[PDB]
């Protein structure tokens, strides 16, 4: 199964709020290219290449680490939609 | 912008010809010359919209730097091809007919 | 040993202590090594492994003269001709079971690692019937329309089945051919049915706040008891695991908190105090009881079965129902 | 490669020729070699002769003729043609008043001949026309459902043919009769018939109370014309009841056999059962101005016999096979034909209205395209004409054999409950109780049973010994069913010294009942225990030992089997394969002793003792219609002597003159790593080295040109915009070369319209070899096209697909299995020789389907893998356990044999495993390890190695040889994978595509399943931007490219699209918020 | 009928994992096809997209380098596998593909009861997630390990099956 | 590893006056177990011309 | 379900019959827009009637009704459900002729618009919800 | 109650109703299109006969 998907059940008061927060995080991470990550490059999840170890492309397992950090901060109406995707958009291109 | 209920109801002739734009005059439709549509057919630009993407029937404005524009030449907005799948249109009837669905289904509501 | 059973509660019980990746890497492990040892185990069906018991033909004996002496008992007629007919059925019946019983004791007791007895006993493949058929005598066939032909198919699939035999056999396995093929094109009609009215309804709120609660009772007036039974163990189950509490429940010295969600332990509990008689009924929260318009509170549903944890508010429990009533409607 | 022969018990009489139920039948229809001096009034002389004469001008008939066929089988489907003959009648027409006679022989189009085989050709497909089964013709009593102590009478002629007529006796006495959903007293019908009161109460008043409450005053005060008048006013209110017009009314339902014809069998029916005579196939006549009775008069005697309960008469069961009739490809045939010439006669009576009165000829009147219109219907679109299962020569004489319940004049799907599927009692010896088509559609496609065929009647007969005393007879009695209940016929498995039965008890079957006689008790005995089922049943070994569910599958499974380069014949086969070669004519034979001039690949030439020479062309690589190629190799050498009735060459699935499905293999039972899993089947690489279970499999594709105005299309090398090397393996005509290796992707055929490129290139599911192509231009010599086709090209594309993952393999026993991973030869069992598995089963896919068929078949293809010999087992007489063990003992002398003469002793590893069985029971213990290797060998079980582990598989497994086939269900024919799709131009949902592959369907219960799963997002993405949305699909095909994980479908075209939808029929659909606010969920843009 | 999608005969894989299955490399290409050219434009292999589809055009056109690719593509992604017929929620369920020799899907053998599937000629139709919503709901409820117990029962249906319990039991 | 003969189009033809088709040919060429004397050559085209 | 070895949990069942003891009949119209005979929700005419009944009105006599499973199916509010089974002019004529808000509350009502269907994901409680770092949210703290 | 009679009829979008050339330039039309223009062929039928002023019947 995926890593610590029972810590990531029990984060959510709902599995598809989990569903919702690791999707959207991974759309953010993929708009902004993987540069807005709270992995730490220790935490950086890895794949096996023929050449050698490179970023795991799959910007869903990279959400859930991250989520599994629990750096990272989920809830209705956090922040306003446009203020929230200008703001993430001007740190990150 | 969150579209939580549907509302179905009958359309007066006023909400009938409010998504319409344009009458339906001709039972002209593609011929075979041309691919292009008839005079003020079905599937006429002048009252459906566009065939391609920002660009008119003559083609004298073919980019996004005009949307919403008619062409003075054709009567064509310039809007996406995709709202030949949308934009309505309408045919004024000299007697004004009953619609078959409330004239046949039973119960018949107008009997 | 580690049967279909033990297996099954070993992965619900992982699942819901261990969690669902440590039960996922322990399904694959169990896979990866059961299949290892499935084929060092060099399991494999033999004529001379389909052991037929001695008990098969001294049961042909005992089943012979006292279908004979039934006869006579025609003869005299204190039965009726449906009477006669039902002392055939009733003594093949309890023939199919005893010779099947032979079958699986001669095994465990003689052939305790058989093929055969190894993978019906574990629930890897087959079941009581198709062994006694493979091994002892098959059971009796049906005719044509609803009785059942007064000759057995006595063969066993071992030593061979004589032509009419496999006739009289040909009947009930074309019915049940025709019975389970029917159902297919049906797979979906009810589901769809069911979908038709429980597409509207999910899990909208986390509690509705609902007063109202059904009570399961966890005894049945069995009809044939005509006393206060305790029901059968999985009714229990599916009728009260994971579900939420209106009302508190104190049962052996046990505290289970108003609106707390049951687990199949705090139902075993239950049961168990049932058995002492601690409780007849459960206030419980249901869909039946919800006020949502269109949809079932998180507290009246209950658990999500396929995480055992608390519903996933969101969930289209509905059409979960739709599918999960559907599904078996094929093996009916 | 020699054959043991197993059994004890002797076939009396050998096979009936396997396709005479549609070659004799198709043949009685015809009868084109019988003279019409003498030609029997049955097929299409008999509808002539119902037919005709027209009594308008009299036409008559004197006789018909068929020609010879236009075009050979061979050509026949080659230009998608029918194999049909000119059909011709002779006919006499006679001007009543003038006394003139003009006659002529009129060209009534063409009727599809049947081929040697059993089978036709329609349009160029081989069509098999599978048996009907239908309520025979007749009069019938059945118990009445509503009225326990009475019986409903029902009279029923050919289906189309007249009304179903039902004598039933009500509370009060009084006979009705039941026609046309109407009821009436019958006593009316009766006094129509010039039936005094007295001749009723005469004949009937013997059997009870109720003829006197059929006397009724009224009708018997009225003349016969006023019963008629008043019985045409009950039957046709508001019609004026005119006395002739009433007449004609009455004439036509019951006493014209043009309208209402009562079945010859059926007539043999009311003959037998009645006890009477029929002067024709009418219930009644008219004669003299009078009406005369045939039928109603037995019938109600009869019912008023079965009603008061009087011996000699019985109910009637109407699926007793005695009473349901066998409706074969000739009386089909010549039903549609009948009615076409029904249709001859109508529109002749509207020919000579017109024109001159004087002036006619047996020419001018004939309308022919009825005829032909029907027949060509009949043959075409009808769901008893099926395409031939040409997979296997099998498969076909099966098809052949195939009798549906379904069908034009018959039963249908809501029609047939378990009353008509399930197995009645007269099946056994008539009809396989185990070849029906699993899954839907079953119990309704009973095929025929071996020893089985069809009388002129339509009743199955089966074969019986007729037996004298103790002594059974050589005396073959062939009986239908309803004959079968009054005799008692022994089983053929009792113990028979030359003939005499030597058993003081007899195990016998009498009226459909099992009943235990004694010698002098048993009347008659069955053939054989082959006799019971169908061809492909008959060719499983040990069926007694597999559950019939299972060899239903097996039977059926035989159908899809598919023939290999290296086919082999069964290990263990049942004799019957044997006969299966040559009556399926599958492989071609001798017609006489003598010397073979010339053998080669392409032809066989023999020189007979007659001195003539004589050609056969083999038949080589020819596509089956389900795709498998049949070919035929030769197995005599050059200039070698032959006898009649002898091999020449092989058929396809054939081996040495036997039927090879497939190929048996060296098959250990037992699980492997979990790679045979529910029904999962491992495999060796050495069975692909040697290049067994390799089915050649030759797709059909075609390229059909229209005339457009602004530009026809037409077959060329020359094709736009793609490069030389593109068709490199393209001829000038544009035709694929011959030989030439093409894959997906490639072009196989040139077309171009508008200049444009529209050619069909190679299909993205197949592509190979080339064996042959066949070009059809416009008017070619015997080609006829579809309407507005400019030229048909057709090429045939073979490939040798081997067996690779997944392909459905299986053997006779109902094993479905499916190829799990073609192990190399270095990590599967091993036998200690170091003879490395062929096929490893799982075993867990015997004990639940009760199949030990493959068990013991596998236990002596261990036998028959050391004494190289294979084994003739028949079913139900076939070898035992015992005779199976001392096989075993032999065969493992043989094994074990060598490595005790070279000088080797037992090996450490088989010694640790006969210490686990020991354990485990199997072997006896103490003895010493070549004697437990020797009992452990009798078990059909020996010790294995796991070639990647080494160490001793503990615990013995069971190998031998097993004829598992390779089924039609292969792979790369279902592989069917897509990123897009181009989507069709009626619904923007994704359709095929020239180098992309079609779209998945998406079922409902798909989306029920994702929804369940609150996959909101995979949901909306997977109908709309996955399918039905193009707007969204652009942006998933451009986002997912530049990587982008995110396609956007704010808003659902199907929704908007459905607003509009609505709103097109003035029906305004607002789409308002919880603040009833109009979002425009077009986003603007109205 | 769906556009990124596929199906082939089904084939038990002891091998791969609950969360991942065998998808054939032709099948693992034909359903990954943007995404492969998605990746060899990250990669050294393929200038742009359509040279990446030419790069995929013909079947001798695989290389090393591509299939490298594929298995970079779909490291991390799942397939949704369903079986005909579809009879309840785990009628359809997520699973990593893990690229097989062959052209026959490899299913785990352990949810075949959850499919209710047999490997005796048994089709399943597979699709791919795109949106990484429709692909994280995926790899998170529809994921086969992830769904261990029947939404139905709560009975656990991805149990060890038939032959698991076989050799455990011995 | 391959195998071409004149006349022949493909592995499914069959040769005039040849019992054997070119499919079973190959089949019994499979079976030709060939020894190269020398250990550095990795290829041999055998010919073969019979008639009669 | 017992009886043929399948045991399936009581909810969903409960689910289905609810979803068919949810339509009542009127008894007497009262002071409401429903008549006698008429069939609708029983939650709507509990809403109806404390509206009324808070406002001075006489509230609805409603008499409990059973239906089928295709019976409950076929008299739904959501007209789009309904003109997906049959007769689907009879369904938008009865539908259009009173302006009927048709909440998009259902799955079957949602499938054939496309949008995210009130289930897992696609439900408000859990569609809405946003996901940030310290990293910006910081960043949003100082402007706000 | 009078909106029931239409004055005016709504017309489907031409995408909606694909007339286009399928193989071999066999356009494909629905049948929508062919309706339309039957109900254009009495409408404009019609007024141009409200202007003729045919009689009544
Ligand atoms: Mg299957
Ligand atoms: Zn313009
Ligand atoms: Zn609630």
């Amino acid at each position: 199964a995926e890593p610590g998907i029972d810590k990531l059940f029990g984060m959510v008061d709902s599995k598809y709020r989990l569903t919702v927060v690791v999707a959207k995080r991974a759309q953010q991470l993929l708009r902004h290219g993987f540069k807005n990550t709270v992995l730490e490059p220790e935490e950086r999840p890895k794949m096996q290449t023929l050449e050698g170890l490179f970023d795991d492309p799959n910007a869903v397992t990279w959400a859930m680490k991250e989520l599994l950090t629990g750096r990272l901060v989920f809830g209705e109406n956090l922040v306003p939609e446009d203020r929230l995707q200008k703001e993430m958009e001007r740190l990150y291109p | 912008k969150e579209v939580r209920k549907v509302r179905i109801a009958l359309a007066s002739p006023e909400k009938i010809r409010s998504w319409s734009y344009g009458e339906v005059e001709k039972p002209e439709t593609i011929n075979y010359r041309t691919l292009k549509p008839e005079r003020d057919g079905l599937f006429d630009e002048r009252i459906f919209g566009p065939i391609k993407d920002y660009e008119c029937a003559c083609g004298k404005y073919k980019r996004q730097r005009f949307e919403g524009k008619v062409c003075e030449r054709c009567g064509v907005e310039v809007t996406k091809s995709i709202v030949r799948r949308y934009r309505m249109g309408h045919i004024e009837l000299a007697t004004p007919a009953a619609h078959i669905w409330f004239v046949k289904d039973v119960p018949s509501k107008i009997g | 040993p580690q049967e279909k059973n033990s297996l099954k509660d070993l992965v619900y019980q992982a699942f819901l202590r261990l969690g669902m990746e440590k039960t996922a890497r322990l399904l694959d492990a169990l896979k990866y090594y059961g299949f290892t040892f499935s084929t060092t185990s060099g399991i494999t069906i033999g004529i001379d492994d389909a052991v037929i018991p001695e008990e098969k033909k001294q049961y042909l004996e005992e089943a012979d003269r006292k279908l004979l002496q039934i006869e006579q008992a025609y003869e005299m007629g204190f039965l009726t001709d449906r009477e006669r007919y039902d002392q055939i059925l009733q003594l093949w019946t309890e023939t199919t079971e005893k010779v099947t019983q032979a079958v699986f004791k001669n095994f465990e007791e003689n052939y305790p690692f058989n093929p055969l007895y190894v993978m019906a006993q574990s629930g890897a493949r087959g079941n009581p019937q198709q062994i006694r058929q493979l091994c002892g005598l098959r059971g009796l066939m049906q005719k044509p329309s609803g009785e059942t032909f007064e000759v057995p198919v006595r063969s066993s699939f071992r030593e061979g089945l004589t032509v009419l035999e496999y006739f009289i056999s040909s009947h009930g396995a074309r019915k049940g051919g025709a019975d389970t093929a029917l159902r297919t094109a049906d797979s979906g009609y009810l589901t769809r049915k069911l979908v038709d009215v429980t597409h509207e309804i999910v899990v909208r709120e986390a509690d509705c706040g609902t007063t109202n609660y059904i009570s399961v009772p966890l005894f049945q007036p069995d009809e044939v008891t005509r006393s206060l039974r305790l029901r059968k163990r999985a009714d229990i189950e599916a009728g009260l695991y994971g579900r939420v509490l209106a009302r508190e429940v104190e049962v052996l010295g046990v505290r289970l908190e108003e609106g707390r969600y049951l687990s199949m332990d705090d139902v075993h509990l239950l049961i168990k105090a049932a058995e002492a008689g601690e409780i007849q009924e459960v206030p419980v929260r249901s869909p039946l009881t919800c006020q949502t318009r269109y949809g079932v509170c998180q507290k009246c549903y209950g658990y999500d079965l396929s995480m055992a944890r608390p519903v996933s508010i969101g969930e289209a429990v509905g059409i979960v129902a739709a599918q999960s009533i559907g599904e078996p409607g094929t093996q009916l | 490669m020699e054959i043991k022969r197993f059994g004890r018990i002797r076939e009396v009489i050998p096979l009936p020729p396997l396709t005479e139920i549609q070659v004799e039948s198709y043949r009685r229809a015809l009868q084109a070699d019988v003279p019409p001096e003498k030609r029997e009034n049955v097929g299409i002389q008999a509808a002539f002769r119902e037919t005709f004469p027209i009594e308008e001008l009299v036409l008559d008939f004197l006789e018909y003729r068929l020609g010879e066929p236009p075009f050979p089988q061979d050509e026949c489907r080659e230009k998608d043609l029918t194999y049909q003959a000119p059909l011709y009648a002779r006919l006499q027409l006679i001007h009543k008043d003038t006394g003139l006679i003009k006659e002529d022989e009129v060209f009534l189009g063409h009727i599809p001949l049947m081929t040697e085989d059993g089978s036709f050709i329609i349009n160029g497909a081989d069509r098999v026309i599978v048996s009907q089964i239908h309520r025979s013709p007749g009069v019938y009593f059945t118990p009445d459902p509503a009225r326990p102590g009475r019986y409903i009478a029902s009279i029923i002629p050919l289906p189309k043919r007249g009304p179903w007529i039902d004598l039933e006796v009500e509370p009060n006495g009084v006979v009705s009769m039941k026609v046309n959903k109407r009821k009436f007293p019958l006593v009316l019908l009766l006094r129509v018939l010039g039936y005094d009161q007295e001749t009723l109460a005469r004949e009937l008043g013997a059997y009870g109370e109720l003829v006197q409450g059929l006397m009724d005053e009224s009708v018997f005060a009225m003349r016969p014309e006023e019963a008629l008048i008043r019985l045409f006013t009950l039957l046709r209110p508001g019609d004026p009841p005119k006395r002739d017009k009433a007449v004609a009314y009455v004439y036509g339902l019951i006493a014209d056999p043009r309208r209402y014809d009562l079945g010859e069998a059926g007539r043999y029916k009311a003959e037998e059962k009645l006890g009477i005579r029929l002067s024709g196939r009418t219930l009644a006549r008219f004669e003299d101005g009078e009406f005369k009775d045939e039928v109603f008069l037995p019938t109600l005697r009869y019912l008023f016999a079965l009603t008061a309960g009087v011996p000699g008469h019985e109910v009637d069961d109407i699926d007793h096979l005695g009473n349901r009739r066998i409706r074969t490809v000739g009386e089909l045939m010549t039903d549609q034909f009948r009615v076409g010439l029904a249709r001859l006669a109508r529109g002749v009576r509207e020919r000579m209205l017109m024109g001159s009165e004087d002036s006619l000829t047996p020419a001018k009147l004939v309308n022919s395209r009825p005829l032909e219109a029907a027949i060509r219907e009949f043959f075409s679109r009808s769901q008893l004409s099926q395409f031939k299962d040409e997979t296997n020569p099998l498969s076909s004489l099966r098809h052949k054999r195939r009798i549906s319940a379904l069908g034009p004049g018959g039963l249908t799907r809501e029609r047939a409950g378990f009353d008509v599927r399930d197995v009645h009692r007269t099946h056994y010896g008539r009809i396989c109780p185990v070849e029906t088509p699993e899954g839907a559609n079953i119990g309704l496609i009973t095929s025929l049973a071996a020893y089985a065929r069809v009388d002129e009647l339509g009743f199955i007969r089966t074969p019986y010994r007729r037996v004298v005393g103790g002594v059974v007879t050589d005396e073959v009695v062939y009986m239908t069913a309803t004959e079968e209940d009054r005799y008692t016929i022994a089983q053929a498995n009792t113990p028979l010294e030359g003939n005499r039965i030597a058993a003081e008890r007899v195990v016998a079957r009498r009226k459909g009942e099992p009943v235990i006689v004694s010698p002098e008790e048993v009347e008659f005995m069955d053939v054989s225990p082959k006799q019971v089922f169908s061809v492909n049943t008959n060719l499983i070994p040990f069926l007694e030992h597999d559950d019939a569910n299972r060899a239903l599958m097996g039977s059926n499974m035989q159908t899809q089997a598919v023939p290999l380069i290296r086919a082999q014949a069964p290990v263990v086969m049942t004799g019957l394969e044997e006969r299966v070669v040559r009556d399926s004519l599958a492989a071609l034979y001798a017609e006489e002793d003598g010397e073979v001039a010339k053998v080669d690949g392409n032809r066989i030439v023999v020189r007979y003792e007659d001195g003539r020479l004589v050609e056969y062309p083999l038949r080589r690589f020819y596509r089956s219609n389900q795709g498998t190629a049949l070919d035929q190799r030769p197995r005599v050498v050059v200039g070698q002597r032959v006898r009649k009735g002898d091999l020449l060459a092989d058929g396809p699935a054939s081996e040495n003159g036997f039927l090879a499905l497939g190929q048996n293999v060296l098959v250990a039972i037992m699980p492997f790593d979990g790679y045979n899993f529910e029904d999962a089947i491992v495999i060796s690489e050495e069975l692909l080295k040697r290049d067994f279970y390799t089915s050649i499999h030759i797709e059909r594709y075609e390229i059909e040109a229209r005339d457009t105005k602004l530009g026809p299309e037409r077959i060329t090398r020359d094709i736009p915009h793609l490069s030389e090397a593109a068709l490199r393996d393209l001829d000038e005509e544009g035709v694929v070369r011959i030989g030439a290796e093409v894959k997906p992707g490639d072009i196989l055929v040139g077309r171009t319209s508008f200049v444009k490129d529209t050619s069909l290139r190679v299909p993205p599911g197949e592509g190979g070899i080339v064996v042959r192509t066949v070009r059809l231009r416009r008017g070619d010599p015997g080609v006829e096209l579809k309407p507005g086709v400019r030229e048909v090209v057709r090429v045939y594309v073979a490939q040798k697909r081997k067996l690779q993952v997944g392909d459905k393999l299986a053997n006779r026993h109902g094993n479905k299995g499916v190829v799990a991973k073609i192990l190399p030869v270095e990590d599967m069992p091993h036998l200690p020789d170091g003879t490395p598995v062929d096929v490893i089963l799982n075993p867990l896919g015997v004990p639940s389907r009760m199949n030990l068929g493959q068990i013991l078949e596998t236990h002596l293809g261990l036998a028959g893998y050391f004494l190289g010999q294979r084994y003739i087992s028949p079913i139900f007489d076939g070898a035992k356990e015992p005779e199976i063990k001392e096989l075993l003992a032999q065969a493992f002398e043989v094994y074990f044999g060598k490595r005790k003469g070279e000088g080797f002793g037992v090996d450490k590893r088989e010694v640790e495993v006969l210490r686990r069985a020991e354990k485990l029971g199997l072997v006896t213990p103490g003895k010493t390890p070549e004697e437990q290797l020797k009992e452990l060998f009798l078990q059909g079980k020996v010790v294995l190695y796991d070639g990647r582990t080494g160490e001793p598989i503990e615990g013995p497994i069971v190998v031998g040889q097993m004829f598992i086939m390779k089924l039609y269900h292969m792979v790369e024919d279902k592989m069917h994978a897509r990123s897009t799709g181009p989507y069709s131009l009626i619904t923007q949902q994704p359709l095929g595509g020239k180098a992309q592959f079609g779209g998945q369907r998406f079922g409902e219960m798909e989306v029920w399943a994702l929804e369940a799963y609150g996959a909101a997002h995979t949901l909306q993405e997977m109908l709309t931007l996955k399918s039905d949305d193009i707007e969204g699909r652009n942006a998933a095909y451009e986002a997912i490219i530049k990587g982008e994980d995110v396609p956007e479908p704010s808003v659902p075209e199907s929704f908007r699209v459905l607003v509009k939808e609505l709103q097109a029929l003035a029906l305004d659909v607002q789409t308002l918020d919880e603040k009833d606010n109009p979002v425009d969920i077009f986003e603007g843009l109205a | 009928r769906v556009d990124y999608s596929g199906r082939s005969v089904i084939v038990v894989g002891p091998q791969l994992k609950l969360h991942q299955c065998g998808l054939p490399k032709r099948m693992a290409l034909e359903l990954f096809k943007p995404f492969l050219l998605k990746k060899m434009e990250e990669k050294g292999i393929a200038p742009n997209v359509k040279a990446a589809r030419r790069m995929l055009e013909r079947q001798r056109d695989i290389k090393d380098e591509v299939w490298d690719a594929l298995e970079e593509v779909i490291h991390g992604k799942v397939v949704l596998l369903n079986r005909a017929p579809t009879l309840h929620r785990l009628g359809i369920q997520a699973f990593q593909p893990v690229l097989v020799e062959g052209q026959s899907i490899q299913l785990h053998p352990l949810v075949c009861e959850a499919f209710n599937a047999d490997f005796d000629g048994d089709q399943m139709a597979v699709h791919v997630p795109l949106s990484s919503f429709a692909q994280a709901e995926a790899r998170i409820q529809m994921l086969s390990a992830h769904n261990l117990l029947s939404p139905a029962s709560g009975e656990p249906l991805a149990k060890p099956s038939r032959d698991i319990i076989l050799g455990l039991y011995y | 590893t391959s195998v071409y003969i004149e006349d022949v189009l493909h592995e499914f033809s069959t040769i005039p006056g040849v019992k054997e088709d070119v499919v079973e040919i190959i089949l019994n060429l499979k079976e030709l177990v060939v020894r190269f004397l020398n250990p550095s050559l990795q290829t041999v085209t055998l010919l073969l011309k019979a008639e009669g | 379900y017992r009886a043929q070895g399948v045991k399936l949990h009581d909810k969903h069942i409960e689910i289905v019959v609810r979803q068919m003891m949810k339509y009542v009949e009127v008894t007497d119209p009262g002071d409401s827009r429903l008549l006698e005979g008429q069939v609708l929700e029983k939650w709507d005419v509990e809403a109806l009637n404390e509206r009324l009944i808070a406002e001075g009105k006489t509230p609805v006599a409603w008499k409990p009704l059973l239906m089928g499973v295709t019976k409950s199916a076929l008299s739904t509010k959501s007209w789009l459900s309904a003109a997906s089974f049959q007769n689907t002019t009879h369904v938008l004529t009865e539908a259009a002729i009173a302006g009927k808000k048709d909440e998009l509350i259902g799955l079957k009502e949602n499938v054939i618009l496309g949008r995210l269907i009130p289930a897992g994901t696609g439900s408000d409680f859990v569609r809405f919800t946003q996901v940030v770092d310290q990293k910006t949210l910081k960043a949003i703290e100082e402007a706000r | 109650p009078e909106w029931m009679i239409l004055e005016a009829v709504p017309v489907l979008p031409p995408d909606l109703r694909p007339m286009v050339q399928v193989d071999g330039g066999r356009f494909a039309t629905s049948d929508l299109n062919d309706l339309y223009r039957r109900l254009i062929n009495r409408n404009n039928r019609l007024k141009k006969l409200l202007a003729q002023g045919a009689p009544e019947i």
